[PDB]
């Protein structure tokens, strides 16, 4: 009973490692999208006038 | 002829719990050092990706 409940804690900590390492993939790619459409200031500043 | 001497007090220093050095060290008082050989602390760090 202390080995059955000592390995079910392994797989949930490998399931919590599953989802809460995928939530980076939102924060990774959305930051990566904004950088793909990122002109710098010394380009955009005169065009904005 | 009985005489009487002049002795000053030992300059007292109050124990360091009134000093702010207690911030640098949590202080658990310990009962037998001749009984402990090598105490230890173990860390276990799970690391997401």
């Amino acid at each position: 009973f202390t080995e059955y409940a000592g390995a079910i804690k392994t797989i949930t900590s490998a399931l919590q490692f599953g989802m809460d390492a995928l939530e980076r993939g939102l924060v990774d790619t959305v930051l990566a999208v904004k950088l793909r459409h990122a002109p710098p200031v010394f380009i955009l500043k005169t065009l904005g006038d | 002829e009985a005489l009487l001497g002049v002795y000053t007090n030992v300059v007292e220093f109050v124990k360091f719990l009134e000093t702010a050095l207690a911030a640098a060290c949590v202080n658990t008082e310990f009962k037998d050092l001749r009984r402990m050989i090598d105490g230890k602390i173990q860390f276990k760090i799970s690391m997401p990706t």
